[PDB]
């Protein structure tokens, strides 16, 4: 919900 | 091989917790390495003090970012709030990859990444421009001040700059 990567469900 | 090295002080509450230099690679992404390198040392009028690794997750990637603009860039380019990619050469198949935070292509330049854990699921998307080369230990000790949601328990500022050039 930001300008980032993401992971882990 | 024409590779600049960006060196930061790496420091928790203020208190400088290590140091950490990142090779550069413009000779493979000259747009990508540069920018960040024109951030840090804020020649284009920016002056990158003091980046608040606010979002980090453990087991993954500890995220750093400024407070100009906080609401969805939060450490804009010197190509303004966001830019494209230049060239996809350097895949996130190792840990140290320094690369700027983006919610997609065309959305490049707001933020940066330093993937603690060789992250695989971002191949196919935004190119990696830096890697730690010296401080990896203090990287992943950021990441321990990080939680799973995104979370920081810790404020870690980077403290000073000056790269090594």
């Amino acid at each position: 919900p930001e300008p980032g990567p993401y992971a882990q469900p | 091989m024409v590779n600049p090295t960006v060196f930061f002080d790496i420091a928790v509450d203020g208190e400088p917790l290590g140091r950490v230099s990142f090779e550069l690679f413009a000779d493979k992404v000259p747009k990508t390495a540069e920018n960040f390198r024109a951030l840090s040392t804020g020649e284009k009028g920016f002056g990158y003090k003091g980046s608040c690794f606010h979002r980090i997750i453990p087991g993954f990637m500890c995220q750093g970012g400024d407070f100009t603009r906080h609401n969805g860039t939060g450490g804009k380019s010197i190509y303004g709030e966001k830019f494209e990619d230049e060239n996809f050469i350097l895949k996130h198949t190792g840990p140290g990859i320094l690369s700027m935070a983006n919610a997609g292509p065309n959305t490049n330049g707001s933020q940066f990444f330093i993937c603690t854990a060789k992250t695989e699921w971002l191949d196919g998307k935004h190119v990696v421009f830096g890697k730690v080369k010296e401080g990896m230990n203090i990287v992943e000790a950021m990441e321990r001040f990080g939680s799973r949601n995104g979370k920081t328990s810790k404020k870690i500022t980077i403290a000073d700059c000056g790269q090594l050039e």
